[PDB]
């Protein structure tokens, strides 16, 4: 196998979806897409991102029923320890009082957590079961949920539509567009704050609209530029070359060690963000 | 050729005379201080100051105090 | 579709997660920590109420 | 069309290429901050680490437009098709 | 013509790349310096906050202008049409 | 004519793009100073604040020419004409 | 061909240089604040050197976003399917 | 003359964007420092402006012959009568 | 060929120049601030300098993967094989 | 010899253009400086603006040699001499 | 095979002036803090010697590099060869 | 010969125009320190006026080099001869 | 001959060029640290300037090699004779 | 073959990185969890002698 050949099937997601003619087919290349309207389902991803979601509620089912309220037994105080660990993070942020932020940012930090742990496991492992039960050996299949944009737009766009509906709902339509038009810049006459409505609404409807698409972008450049680092390095042994294969070895060693920064920070940057986001919708920041 | 130092404490004077070259552990860093100097108000760390006369050395333990 | 296609099925998901995990997965286990620190806090108050 | 898919490659890697050397200078100057701040008063700790990640999110907003609109060229380039 | 609509591409990425890594370093200075003002009096925090956007508005206003033109120049090329 | 076109496409990319880059470093620098005195004395910042606005004139002075000539040689271009 | 082929090796050498230079002079500036945190509270050192790490994940974002698209450049090829 | 009137859209646009450049970095340094000043004592702002403004007219010096040889180049052309 | 040849030369000059650039620069940032800490606090110097090499790790971590490639460029060549 | 003329215009930009961005940076630093010592001692100033004149002299020396080479070349051009 | 040798000419300007700039810049800010620590603790000057030749040697380690390959294509140029 | 004469005014303006850069940018960061430091030891002005003086030298000893050779391929150029 | 005598008269303006303009920013960070150095402490300038002296041996290092290869693709040209 | 010999390059890799996190990277967090474990005990049993 080549190095381009090895890398090639790899890269695709498994696609089902509208064709012109109705509801039913598989996406055979990415030209068939100009066609096609909104209508159409990642097959090899809703499988993926659902199953570890599930392993998350069902390790919170394991540990319910059987906790002490003392002594912590040896699989529960591991447990303890990653919960302490949460919990202290969560604490050294949010001082608040609202029941929605706190069970949001637990699931979103284990969800994240468990989906990256995963990212150690061969990439060619995972397609081969589902390629033998769909008897196709074409067929595309990318297992990494966190490494696609619309998981992390799915929970952007989501709490963003949040933030937007509280700030709407105690201002009303007239006060946001107050906010969106007389500040951060003001004056106490009519005829200069003219001149400053068009520049407000630049500042804070870019600003705005930034927040969704920099928290969505920012997560998913740093997940996919971690499972495509490992991945080339992995490509030294797949290149089938002698020389390249036998310098690999010392490479991977040192290489190992780094994933532990990855599956902290990105699952903390969401949480850190979210918090604020929400907490800035029911007050005038200005 | 050399600045006026005086050395002192809340009950008694420790040195008075003239001298060439002042180095003292102030407390973000040691200072080497000589004639025409710009006025300078810092906190010292509790150590010695050693005092240079025409090119013979002193050593004092002090603990803490202010040069000015 | 190349990439447009999961758009609708996470933002769905999500939001019943986090609404489902709220009224049926979290509150049982948190209680445990407003308990587990009273355990401590009754002994240490016995200790000044013995000496008292 | 030659000319058009050439330049593009050059056109994505100046796209990503200074916005990787903006945010990676941007950021050692604001994480430089933090670590002096948090030094000169240990217990301020909590929210400037909170402040810091406000901060980011201004940090790279226009960065992560450039390495959005360059994954699209790369892609499905739109230039390739005006003749 | 391919020549022309190549050079746009490199056009857009200068527009948009230099814009970048301005506001990224530009970003890494002000919020360098908002963090060490709140690591030394914490009761200034909201005041400072508020200061920092005035400001934060100036440094992205030549670079909006910029990012505005460049996606101008990608939707609808205008220099094609001056043969 | 295609290169004299093609190279006003460029033109305008160095005089929008080096505005931004320069603009958004200097409000960096500037604005980073206004929060460090508005901590200082915080009963002067209203003197500071229109301070720093007859400053801001002075940074952008010869950017707003640059997106002026810009903005010029992108819908009356006057080179095509000395042809 | 050629010419697609010829920029393409230039694109990887941008997107890689630019990503190398920054990520240099950023933990330049990062590593030289905690140094100088380390010299003032020795007994901060543990809790300052996490806080480094925390920071370094921001830093180094958008440079390895560069270096995987610059490597998949030399081993694969997006331009050269589009002729 | 199509060369020569092409290479000079380049030439005005790195006199007035490498100006332009220069002067928005100078003005963030020199006005930052200006206003640290205001910031030390209010009682010097009449006097520290005078010297702002002495020291503005030699920082923007020969930036103002740049976009005055500029500003000649668009409007008679001095390259294209020496062929 | 010649030009796919002759481009790699100049990108092999990108990858190692810009990659000793940023080296050299971030070097005299993190070794101005350990010399700094080693006149301030003599007895931590054995300390500080193990803290020095763990940030030399990080520093260096990108520019020797682009030195690799460069290397395997000049040697071999996976871009005339392309044709 | 075409292509001498108009080429040379780009000589003059560089020449003029690279001045006038050494100039602007140069006095803001020199000039940050003694605004920064004549807000803190105000009986020093007298002096210290004749020792920022000494400063100009060789600070503009060899801008002033590059504009003088950028004036002869545009009203003078050796190069076209030379065939 | 003009441009291949042509070509290399301006690889090996790039390789060793990258170099000087970075190494020149490196240790004004690496002797710059050596002497600042040297008239603070002049007694230290021994220590503080040894300790600035160890980061000399991870300074110009890369640039080093970049001028034994420069030297390499004057002498010995390995693309002359692979056309 | 029209491209070799072309390229060497391009030579003499980067020749001359870096050294107008750097020398500029040097006298700020050097210029700055005796105003800082004349402020300090009043008493001292004729001593440091004169070390400013042996500093300069070594900053401007290649910048003149540079001008040297620039000034010599202007007026007797070497390249020519095809030597 | 003609584009690699031409490119040649670049490839020494980028020797020359470069290597100036990093020594004269390296001599104005390490000249300004020696000012500090002998306005705070006047009695060490003699040993000062010695120490000065040794790191401007390894500051203009790469510099000479720079300048030495640049004299010796003008009077000699190991290119030309590579056909 | 080479084919085959590239399985070989990953897999002495895999052990001796295995073995050399198990046996010394890993015994820091072993004792960090069961420490944790003591000190919550000799913390109940010192809340149950006051208590007694």
């Amino acid at each position: 196998e080549t190095a381009s050949g090895y890398i090639q099937h790899h890269l695709q997601n498994l696609t089902f979806g509208r064709l012109p003619n109705g509801d039913w087919g598989f996406a055979h290349t990415a030209e068939q897409a100009k066609e096609m309207g909104f209508w159409a389902f990642h097959v090899d991803t809703l499988g993926w991102s659902v199953l570890l979601g599930v392993v998350f509620l069902f390790i919170f089912r394991l540990a319910a029923k059987k906790a002490t309220s003392g002594q912590p037994g040896g699989l529960q105080n591991f447990v303890e320890v990653m919960v302490e660990f949460v919990d202290t993070s969560v604490k050294d942020t949010f001082h608040g009082r609202n029941p929605l932020i706190a069970p949001l940012a637990l699931t979103v930090f284990v969800w994240i957590f468990l989906l990256n742990l995963i990212d150690l496991v061969p990439v060619d492992y995972l397609p081969m079961l589902a390629a033998k039960i769909t008897g196709d050996e074409h067929l595309f299949f990318r297992a990494v949920a966190t490494t696609d944009p619309n998981a992390t737009l799915g929970l952007s766009i989501s709490v963003f539509a949040l933030i937007v509906f509280y700030s709407i709902k105690v201002k009303g339509i007239g006060g946001f567009l107050g906010e969106l038009t007389l500040h951060p810049f003001s004056s106490k006459n009519i005829v200069v704050q003219i001149l400053l409505i068009p520049v407000n609404f630049l500042l804070e409807f870019v600003t705005l609209i930034a927040k969704p698409v920099s928290l969505a972008l920012r997560l998913f450049g740093n997940m996919y530029a971690g499972e495509l680092i490992f991945i080339l390095i992995a490509v030294m042994f797949g290149s089938g070359m002698f020389l390249l294969s036998a310098l690999g070895v010392a490479l991977n060693w040192a290489w190992a060690v780094f994933h532990i920064l990855i599956i902290t920070l990105q699952a903390f940057i969401f949480m850190m963000l979210t918090i604020v986001y929400l907490s800035m919708a029911h007050e005038d920041n200005h | 050729i050399t600045v006026h130092c005086d050395i002192v404490s809340a009950e008694a004077e420790i040195f008075s005379g003239l001298v060439e070259m002042v180095i003292a552990h102030g407390a973000l860093g040691d200072l080497g201080i000589a004639p025409g100097h710009a006025p300078l108000i810092t906190d010292l760390k509790p150590g010695p100051i050693r005092l240079v006369k025409q090119g013979e050395q002193e050593v004092y333990y002090i603990s803490g105090g202010f040069l000015e | 579709m190349n990439i447009n296609a999961t758009l609708i099925g996470q933002s769905v998901a999500f939001f019943i997660f986090v609404l489902f995990c709220m009224k049926f997965v979290w509150p049982p286990v948190i209680a445990a920590l407003q308990e587990r620190q009273k355990k401590i806090a009754d002994g240490l108050d016995a200790a000044n109420r013995a000496a008292r | 069309m030659e000319t058009v898919v050439g330049l593009t490659a050059i056109a994505v890697a100046l796209l990503i290429g200074l916005g990787a050397l903006g945010t990676a200078i941007g950021f050692g100057l604001l994480g430089g901050k933090f670590l002096e701040g948090a030094a000169r008063q240990p217990e301020m700790v909590p929210m400037l680490q909170v402040k810091m990640f406000i901060v980011a999110g201004l940090l790279d907003a226009v960065t992560m437009i450039g390495v959005g609109i360059a994954l699209f060229f790369t892609f499905a380039n739109p230039f390739v098709g005006q003749i």
